[PDB]
RNA sequence: AGCCAGGAUGUUGGCUUAGAAGCAGCCAUCAUUUAAAGAAAGCGUAAUAGCUCACUGGUCGAGUCGGCCUGCGCGGAAGAU
């Protein structure tokens, strides 16, 4: 705890400085100021608390240790364990706690070309070991072979209970330093791989042709009709007062069959228009998300020369490689999650 | 005051009376409540 | 025109005044000059105690 | 007697003066000092328990100056304790949350039968038990 | 306080100089925070900042917009005795200041912020300089 | 029907959330002093506080309050020489 023991402290005066905040009557008086800082007080209060704890016991560790004579081994021993056991028991709680749905998960190749598919398909087999070591399901929706090894892309679907909340963090580029095997000589490779995590979101489209903000205009056609085409109204024109779209129909003879076509016409372009609005969203983020695999922008380094995981987000390097690549990373996103979490209390101002 | 063709006691301080042959719904407490049949 | 912000780290942002001077960065295509740290509105390296004159830092 | 003049009855375990959002700005609105709990306060709640809900009155005249009286934890947080359960009802008829023993309530009502009314104990013992099944306790004959 | 900004980020020349020509003869005064890098103005009370900013308007011609900012008091903390004030110069290094005299400055949040930070880390908050 | 008076007791309840205290919503809806008083029909508070109503004593002093079968009338009811 390096780093985060840092964040806890500032929690802690914050939270000591958010308790005197209260009682002064002053920023009482007002209701919207005095609902936030008392929705703010809760969290910080029990984690302050538990912190409170957690460094009391350290400060008892450092102090009686520096003596002789008597075995204080097994005070020591007991108030470690303990202060351990207390420590896990504090990350968890702070840890958990919505936003469980299922998820997309697409990697595709970055720098490399054949051998960048063959690490996006062991990092998809790694992440399909992960989900099936959770009661989870993987299937495929879209594969494109990498010719020589794995894939050039892969969008796959994870669903069950509190996916997306703990596959979140993976979405950016993953590099890998290694011995390709499209390789004569042997020599040392540097390529990337691009995750995208994305949360599933539903699809509720309605009938929006409600006729409460419709405004019809019907008229007298333009052409050649003879003495029926000037007295009477067959040309149709609906205008959409939400989105401002503008239809007007004049083809048969008949009002009914003029309105009914340019209903069905206005329906279809509103339809398109939302469409495309999702879609370039869609496309928006998932570009953002995506990156740009250039072994230069990353989240997470794998060497195999020296069997080393590091993550750069949070500072974190681990010698435990051959584990990770059989789907054994919940030894990576938890400490993640805990950092992510620690700014989420701070960032309440 | 709603003209409507159906007036109806809305509180318990709401009392039915007519004037020159127009049935009219009046009460103490709330203004909002007082109708006209019509 | 582009230029370079030489050191580690910098306070510079949009709508910041700034002083460069001539300079080509090399394996960068298309700077062609360099920002004069220590000048208007861009400070010296932080925690800089060799070369200090090239970066703007006052001797502690 | 004096009607109501600027006192309502509310207040936390009395084991702390833990001058919280529960008795801070409870009373932070009406100015005194929140912090002199401490010694006021806590002169009476040494003796009693530490962790347990005593209802104070916090009459308090305009010159910024209190009093209080106290009175018996309510029956709700009494069958707490002596119930080994913490938390409560929510389907006190569908589900139960534990057992309550019918010899043990009327053996601590007499704590509470100083301001609880009555004809004499064997009355107060219904409404001790009436509020219980409330609770979602069952009586344990 | 109320920062300053000015419409057009070039003609900064006589904002930067109408600002230390204006702050030797007692009529405002220029912090500087540490971590961002802001122009917030102090005044002792509403008549004296609008006798600045008139007075900056018409002599120097700086056409500016002054957004508010939410400081209650600053406070002026010299304590070089001791090392205890090198660790307070870093952990409340958020809301530090520098004034056009270079002394530092505790730009406080509330009268509750600035009341506890000196319960803690006894050293001297006076509030007069010169 | 008007008019005097009461309209109480450990629910600051776990349930739920920052507070929900008769009155946001979810389950239950007993007991005590009683002539009567809902573990609440309505208004009102950020939550309290505050004001009424069901029910009950007093005055008053003789009729009073709702349905059914039916006759005739009222409103609903705005157009162009
Ligand atoms: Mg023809
Ligand atoms: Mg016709
Ligand atoms: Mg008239
Ligand atoms: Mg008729
Ligand atoms: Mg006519
Ligand atoms: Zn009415």
């Amino acid at each position: 705890k390096p780093s985060i023991v840092a964040k806890l402290e500032a929690l802690h005066e914050r939270h000591e400085e958010v308790q005197a905040l209260l009682g002064d009557a002053q920023t009482i008086a007002d209701q919207e100021r005095f609902r936030a800082l008392s929705r703010e007080y809760a969290q910080l209060s029990d984690v302050s608390r538990c912190f409170t704890d957690w460094q009391q016991v350290q400060e008892d560790i450092e102090t009686a240790q520096m003596m002789l004579d008597d075995p204080e081994m097994r005070e020591m021993a007991q108030d470690e364990l303990r202060e351990a056991k207390e420590k896990s028991e504090q990350l968890e709680q702070q840890l958990q706690v919505d936003d469980e749905r299922n998820a997309f998960l697409e990697v595709r190749a970055g720098t490399g070309g054949d051998e960048a598919a063959l690490f996006a398909g062991d990092l998809f087999r790694m992440y399909s070991r992960y989900a099936e070591a959770r009661r989870w399901r993987v299937e495929i929706m879209s594969a494109s072979e990498g010719e020589h090894g794995g894939y050039k892309e892969i969008i796959a679907k994870i669903s069950g209970d509190g996916v997306y909340g703990r596959l979140k963090f993976e979405s950016g580029g993953h590099r890998v330093q290694r011995v390709p095997a499209t390789e004569s000589q042997g020599r040392i490779h540097t390529s990337a791989c691009t995750v995208a995590v994305m949360p599933e979101l539903p699809d509720a489209e309605l009938p929006d042709i409600n006729p409460a903000d419709l405004r019809i205009d019907t008229f007298r056609s333009s052409g050649a009709g003879g003495q029926h085409v000037n007295t009477t109204d067959s040309a149709i024109r609906i205008t959409h007062l939400p989105t401002g779209i503008v239809v007007e129909c004049q083809d048969e003879r008949s009002q009914h069959k003029n309105k009914a076509k340019a209903l069905s016409v206005l329906g279809a372009r509103i339809h398109a228009a939302e469409m495309a609005k999702r879609q370039q969203a869609e496309a928006s983020t998932r570009r953002n998300l995506l990156g740009s695999g250039d072994r230069s922008d990353r989240n997470r380094t794998y060497n195999f020369p020296q069997g080393r995981v590091t993550d750069h987000r949070i500072n974190l390097t681990l010698y435990r490689l051959d584990e990770v690549m059989e789907g054994k990373l919940d030894m990576l996103i938890e400490p993640i999650i805990q950092e992510h979490q620690a700014d989420q209390l701070a960032a309440l101002s | 005051m709603k003209v409507r063709a159906s007036v109806k006691k809305l509180c318990r301080n709401c009392k039915i009376v007519k004037r020159d042959g127009v049935i009219r719904v009046i009460c103490s407490a709330e203004p909002k409540h007082k109708q006209r049949q019509g | 025109v582009t230029s370079y912000i030489g050191g580690e780290g910098h306070n510079l942002q949009e709508h910041s005044v700034i002083l460069i001077r001539g300079g080509r960065v090399k394996d960068l295509p298309g700077v062609r000059y360099h920002t004069v740290r220590g000048a208007l509105d861009c400070s010296g390296v932080k925690d800089r105690k060799q070369a200090r004159s090239k970066y703007g830092v006052k001797r502690p | 007697a004096k009607k109501v003049q600027a006192y309502v009855k509310l207040q936390v375990a009395a084991g702390m003066a833990n001058p919280s959002p529960p008795v801070g700005p409870a009373l932070g609105q009406q100015g005194v000092n929140i912090m002199e709990f401490c010694k006021a306060f806590n002169a009476k709640t040494d003796s009693i328990e530490k962790g347990l809900p005593i209802p104070v009155v916090i009459t308090v005249y305009a010159d910024r100056s209190f009093t209080f009286v106290t009175k018996t934890p309510p029956a709700a947080v009494l069958l707490k304790k002596a119930a080994g359960i913490k938390s409560g009802s929510g389907k006190p008829n569908k589900d139960k949350v534990g057992k309550i023993s019918r010899a043990q309530l009327q053996e601590i009502a007499q704590t509470k039968a100083a301001d609880m009314t009555g004809a004499d104990i064997e009355a107060m013992t219904r409404s001790i038990e009436g509020t219980a099944r409330s609770m979602g306790l069952v009586v344990e004959d | 306080f109320r920062r300053i900004r000015l419409k057009d980020p070039l003609k900064q020349k006589q904002l930067l100089k109408g600002l230390v020509q204006l702050s030797e003869e007692g009529a405002v005064q220029v912090f500087r925070p540490i971590s961002n890098n802001d122009l917030i103005v102090g005044a002792v009370g509403v008549l004296q900042f609008d006798v600045v900013v008139a007075r900056l308007k018409s002599e120097y011609n700086v056409e500016a917009v002054y957004e508010s900012v939410n400081v209650a008091t600053a406070r002026w903390v010299e304590c070089a005795d001791a090392k205890k004030f090198e660790e307070f110069k870093r952990k409340n290094e958020s809301q530090l200041a520098l004034d056009g005299g270079d002394n530092l400055a505790y730009i406080a949040t509330s009268m509750v912020n600035l009341r506890l930070a000196q319960e803690r880390y006894p050293d001297v908050q006076f509030h007069q300089t010169r």
